[PDB]
C-alpha cells in the first residue's frame, strides 16, 4: 500500500527527499502521512505528519530541517531533510490510515555519504580459567568502530587456517555510525593446549590486522 | 516524563497464547488512544492495533484480526495485547505506543511516543539461561562472556550502572546449536587494574538469570 | 406528496428584450473613475443611439449617500440611471461582501430616493449568473447585488429598474440589447445577455444512489436553530461522529442538552467553540479530526446576525451581519478543497431566492452561498446551496414578521420533511435546490401587490 525506496544517500548539507508512494488507484491527496525515524537499538521517534498545506504538524522537539509535503505527480508523500547531518543516518518509515487500519511503508535507510574510513579495533580474548575448568574453551574476537561496515574474519592456528568451530556475526551499526562484529572460535581444552598460538585476522578494505593468543 | 513500561515477553509455543502489558505513567492515561506495533528483527514496522482513549473503539491489522484482542484498564493505567494462535510469523519486538491527547469525543491518530519494546519468540525450543565467564585484561580491555542462552535478549551493565564510558556490549552470535552468546567489554586505564574493581551485571529475564561476575587481572 | 411539492430551482429561459425602444430625457451612467471605460462607452453609444442624452456620473468608492444625493439634485430631470459599479471590478483581498459595488449600489439607491429623481436604476453585472452549468459564476459576491436588488424592488418599486448580467469583458451584448431592456417592453427585470440571446430568471418546479453520513460530519451553527435540527437528522441517519461548531460552542444555550439528545439518537458528538470567520481557528479545528473518522460532509448552517436594529441598509452592516455565513463558507471552501467530501451544503434562504420586504440584510449573504456552490461545481467540487423556506419548531422569533410570512403564504416546514427534501436533493446532486412550502394563491398577490413580476411565469399554480 505504501512504497518507500530501500536506501537513500546524500552528502552532508544536502536536501534528502524521502518518498512514500501509494498504490495507483488511490489518490495521495487525502491521506495524512506520519513520519518516523528509527536508529539502531532505539524505538521509533515521531517526526511530523503531512496531509496538505492546510493540515500538517511538526513533532514536538523535531528540528525544522525535517519537513513534509507531497508530489501529486508521483502520488507520493515526501519527507525532506534539509541540511543533512551525520546524526540523521537511520531508518525512516511513513505511516497512514487506510480502510480500517494503519499501515507503514516498507522503510528507507538513509546513509550520509563521504564519511571517512575507520579502521577496526580488534580485541582477542583467550579461554578463561573458569571456562577451561568447566571443560570448554572459547576464543573471542571483538571488532569495533570500523567503517564502512564490511569485514572478513579468518582464524589460524600455528600458521594454518582453521575452518571448524568458527562463528562470526554480520556487521551491525553502532550509535556512532561505525560498525561492530564479533567472531568466536570454540575448542576443546585439549585442542586449545595442542597448538602453539592462535590468531584472529581481520581484513577491512584490503588492510589485514591480526591478534594472537597462546595457551602458554 | 512520559513512560511506557512494557512486560510479558519471552518464548511461547506455536498455537498457544501470550498476554503483553504496558504500564503508563507521566500523563493522564485515559485521555490517549494507545497502539501496538511490531517489528520482526531486521525487518520493517508493522502496525498491529489501536484502542481509543475510552476503549469503545478498536481496530486491528488484517494479519492479526480474529487472533488478537487489544484492551485497556484505565483505572490501572495499563494497556494489554492478548495474542492467540501464535505462529512463527508473529515473532517480533512488540512496541506499546501512545497517540497524541484526545481532542474530540471520537477519533484516533498515529503514535507520538513509543515504548522500548518486548521481544516475543514463537518457538518449540526451550528457554535456557546463560553461563557467564570473566574476560581478564591482558588503556586495557576487559570483559564478560555470556554464552549459550535462548531466547534473546540479554542485558549487561558494569558496576550496577556506574561504569558507562567505554562500555561496548556486542550483538549476540547465533550458533548452529540454536543458542546465543555475546560479549561485553569495557576499556579502562591499566593503572587502576590493581585497585579498582570491575563487575559485569548480566540479566537474562526469560530464564530469571541474574549474575554478577567480578573480572580481575589473571 | 409533501416533499415533492416543496421543490423548486432557478432556471434561465429565452425571453424577449422588448420591442424597438426609443428613449427620451437624460440617462446617467454611474461608474468609478478608474474602471469600466470600454463598457461605459458602449453603454453611452447604445443609449444615445436610441435617442437619449447621456452623462457620466462618477461615483467615489464607498461614498457618502448625502453628498451623492446633493449632486443628484443639481443634474435636473433624469430619465434613468445605468450602474456599472460592478463592471470591471477589482477583486482585492478582503472578505467577499466588503465589495464596494454592493456598498455603493445601496448608497446610490438611497441618494436617488433622497433626491426625488423619480427614475429607475439599472445595474449591470459581469458573469454574475450562470444560464446553465456550462457557464461559470465569476465572482460569487456579485450575486449579492441581485439578492438585495430584488428586495429593493419590493420595498421601493420606482427606484429599481432591474438587473442585467453580461459576459465579463464583453460589450457586444450590452450594445445590442441595452436600449430595449431599459425601455422595459416585456416586464423583465432580471436578465442575462449572452452571445446567443436574452434570458430571464424563472422559478420552476423540480421533479439508486443514497447519500449517507460517514466519518465526521461538521455542522456550523450546530448548537441551535436549523443546525440543531440538522444535527438530529444526521444522528438518526447514523453519523459516526458529529462535530458541532458555534461561537459559544459548549457554552451555547441548550448545548449540553443537545449533546445528550444526539447521544441518545445514536451519534457520538463533539461541540467546539470556533469563530468560523477566523480561517486559522477553523484550520486548527479541522486538523484535530482523527484519521478513522475523516471529515466527509459539511453542513454550513451558521446564521446571519440580527441585532434588532432598523437603520438604513449599508454594505458595511451587511458585511458584518453576514460574515459567519459568508467568510465561514469561503474559509470552509478553501480548507476542505483537498478533502474527499461527499457533501458540502450551504444553508441559503428564500430571502435570496425571491426576496421580501425587510429581508434586504439577509439576501446578500445567502446569494453569495448560491454563487459559491455553483462556482465549486464548475471547478469539480461537491456543493449544494439549499434556499430554505421557513422551518417549524427549532428557531425563528414568533412575532409580526414570521406571522407575516405565513400570512403571505409561506408555511413553516416540519423539520422531518425539510430534511427529507435535502436527502432527495443530495441523492440527485442538485446544486441549488429550493425547498419551501408556498400557497401560491395567497403568495402571488402578496408578492405582486406593488410591482409585477415575470419570475413565476413558469409555475402552473401561479397562473
Ligand atoms: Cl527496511
Amino acid at each position: 500500500v505504501l512504497t518507500q525506496p530501500s536506501s537513500l544517500s546524500a552528502s552532508p548539507g544536502a536536501s534528502a527527499s524521502l518518498t512514500c508512494t501509494l498504490r495507483s488507484g488511490i489518490n495521495v491527496g487525502t491521506y495524512r502521512i506520519y513520519w518516523y525515524q528509527q536508529k539502531p537499538g532505539s524505538p521509533p521517534q515521531y517526526l511530523l505528519r503531512y496531509k496538505s498545506d492546510s493540515d500538517k504538524q511538526q513533532g514536538s522537539g523535531v528540528p525544522s530541517r525535517f519537513s513534509g509535503s507531497k508530489d501529486a505527480s508521483a502520488n507520493a508523500g515526501i519527507l525532506l531533510i534539509s541540511g543533512l547531518q551525520s546524526e540523521d543516518e537511520a531508518d525512516y518509515y511513513c505511516m497512514t490510515w487506510h480502510s480500517s487500519a494503519y499501515v507503514f511503508g516498507t522503510g528507507t535507510k538513509v546513509t550520509v555519504l563521504g564519511q571517512p574510513k575507520a579502521n577496526p579495533t580488534v580485541t582477542l580474548f583467550p579461554p578463561s580459567s573458569e571456562e577451561l575448568q568447566a571443560n570448554k574453551a572459547t576464543l573471542v574476537c571483538l571488532i569495533s568502530d570500523f567503517y564502512p561496515g564490511a569485514v572478513t574474519v579468518a582464524w589460524k592456528a600455528d600458521g594454518s587456517p582453521v575452518k571448524a568451530g568458527v562463528e562470526t556475526t554480520k556487521p551491525s551499526k553502532q550509535s556512532n555510525n561505525k560498525y561492530a562484529a564479533s567472531s568466536y572460535l570454540s575448542l576443546t581444552p585439549e585442542q586449545w593446549k595442542s597448538h602453539r598460538s592462535y590468531s584472529c585476522q581481520v581484513t577491512h578494505e584490503g588492510s589485514t590486522v591480526e591478534k594472537t593468543v597462546a595457551p602458554t | 516524563e512520559v513512560q511506557l513500561v512494557q512486560s510479558g515477553g519471552g518464548v511461547v509455543q506455536p498455537g498457544r497464547s501470550l498476554r503483553l502489558s504496558c504500564a503508563a505513567s507521566g500523563f493522564t492515561f485515559s485521555s490517549y488512544a494507545m497502539h501496538w506495533v511490531r517489528q520482526a528483527p531486521g525487518k520493517g514496522l508493522e502496525w498491529v492495533a489501536v484502542i481509543s482513549y475510552d476503549g469503545s473503539n478498536k481496530y486491528y491489522a488484517d494479519s492479526v484480526k480474529g487472533r488478537f484482542t487489544i484492551s485497556r484498564d484505565n483505572s490501572k493505567n495499563t494497556l494489554y495485547l492478548q495474542m492467540n494462535s501464535l505462529r512463527a510469523e508473529d515473532t517480533a519486538v512488540y512496541y506499546c505506543a501512545r497517540a497524541p491527547i484526545q481532542v474530540m469525543v471520537r477519533g484516533v491518530m498515529a503514535p507520538d511516543y513509543w515504548g522500548q519494546g518486548t521481544l516475543v519468540t514463537v518457538s518449540s525450543a526451550s528457554t535456557k539461561g546463560p553461563s557467564v565467564f570473566p574476560l581478564a585484561p591482558s588503556t586495557a580491555a576487559l570483559g564478560c562472556l555470556v554464552k549459550d542462552y535462548f531466547p534473546e535478549p540479554v542485558t549487561v551493565s558494569w558496576n550496577s550502572g556506574a561504569l558507562t564510558s567505554g562500555v561496548h556490549t556486542f550483538p549476540a552470535v547465533l550458533q548452529s546449536s540454536g543458542l546465543y552468546s555475546l560479549s561485553s567489554v569495557v576499556t579502562v586505564p591499566s593503572s587502576s587494574l590493581g585497585t579498582q574493581t570491575y563487575i559485569c551485571n548480566v540479566n537474562h529475564k526469560p530464564s530469571n538469570t541474574k549474575v554478577d561476575k567480578k573480572v580481575e587481572p589473571k | 406528496d409533501e416533499v415533492s411539492a416543496l421543490r423548486y430551482r432557478i432556471e434561465w429561459r429565452p425571453t424577449g428584450a422588448g420591442e424597438p425602444a426609443r428613449l427620451d430625457g437624460t440617462w446617467l451612467v454611474a461608474k468609478y473613475a478608474g474602471t469600466a471605460d470600454e463598457t461605459s462607452t458602449a453603454a453611452r453609444e447604445a443609449l444615445e443611439s436610441a435617442g437619449a442624452r447621456v452623462r457620466e456620473l462618477v461615483v467615489d468608492a464607498r461614498c457618502g449617500r448625502d453628498e451623492l444625493a446633493e449632486r443628484l439634485r443639481s443634474v435636473g430631470e433624469v430619465a434613468g440611471v445605468l450602474s456599472l459599479l460592478a463592471v470591471d471590478e477589482a477583486e482585492p483581498e478582503e472578505a467577499p461582501l466588503a465589495l464596494a459595488s454592493l456598498a455603493d449600489t445601496l448608497s446610490l439607491v438611497q441618494a436617488m430616493v433622497s433626491a426625488e429623481l423619480g427614475c429607475p436604476l439599472w445595474t449591470v453585472t459581469e458573469s454574475a449568473v450562470a444560464t446553465g452549468p456550462f457557464e461559470r459564476v465569476r465572482n460569487a459576491a456579485h450575486g449579492a447585488l441581485w439578492g438585495v436588488g430584488r428586495v429593493i424592488a419590493l420595498e421601493n418599486p420606482a427606484v429599481w429598474g432591474g438587473l442585467v448580467d453580461v459576459p465579463a469583458g464583453s460589450v457586444a451584448e450590452l450594445a445590442r440589447h441595452l436600449a430595449a431592456v431599459v425601455s422595459g417592453g416585456a416586464g423583465e427585470d432580471q436578465l442575462a445577455l449572452r452571445a446567443d440571446g436574452v434570458y430571464g430568471r424563472r422559478w420552476v418546479r423540480a421533479a439508486d444512489d443514497e447519500w449517507k453520513p460517514t466519518g465526521t460530519v461538521l455542522v456550523t451553527g450546530g448548537t441551535g436553530g436549523v443546525g440543531g435540527q440538522i444535527a438530529r437528522w444526521l444522528a438518526r441517519r447514523g453519523a459516526p461522529h458529529l462535530l458541532l461548531v458555534s461561537r459559544s460552542g459548549p457554552d451555547a444555550d441548550g448545548a449540553g442538552e443537545l449533546v445528550a439528545e444526539l447521544e441518545a439518537l445514536g451519534a457520538r458528538t463533539t461541540v467546539a467553540a470556533c469563530d468560523v470567520t477566523d480561517r486559522e481557528s477553523v484550520r486548527e479545528l479541522l486538523g484535530g479530526i482523527g484519521d478513522d473518522v475523516p471529515l466527509s460532509a459539511v453542513f454550513h448552517a451558521a446564521a446571519t446576525l440580527d441585532d434588532g436594529t432598523v437603520d438604513t441598509l449599508t454594505g458595511e452592516r451587511i458585511e458584518r451581519a453576514s460574515r459567519a455565513k459568508v467568510l465561514g463558507a469561503r474559509n470552509l471552501h478553501e480548507l476542505t478543497r483537498e478533502l474527499d467530501l461527499t457533501a458540502f451544503v450551504l444553508f441559503s434562504s428564500f430571502a435570496s431566492a425571491f426576496g421580501a420586504p425587510g429581508l434586504g440584510g439577509y439576501a446578500p449573504g445567502n446569494a453569495y452561498l448560491d454563487g459559491l456552490a455553483q462556482q465549486r461545481r464548475s471547478d469539480g467540487l461537491p456543493a449544494t446551496a439549499v434556499a430554505w423556506g421557513t422551518w417549524a419548531g427549532s428557531g425563528m422569533a414568533e412575532g409580526p414578521v414570521a406571522d407575516r410570512f405565513r400570512r403571505h403564504g409561506v408555511i413553516e416546514m416540519p423539520p422531518e420533511t425539510a430534511c427529507r427534501a435535502l436527502q432527495n436533493a443530495l441523492d440527485r446532486a442538485e446544486v441549488c435546490p429550493i425547498v419551501i412550502d408556498v400557497r401560491w394563491d395567497r403568495f402571488l398577490l402578496a408578492y405582486t401587490a406593488q410591482r409585477p413580476t415575470r419570475l413565476f411565469d413558469e409555475i402552473d399554480d401561479a397562473r
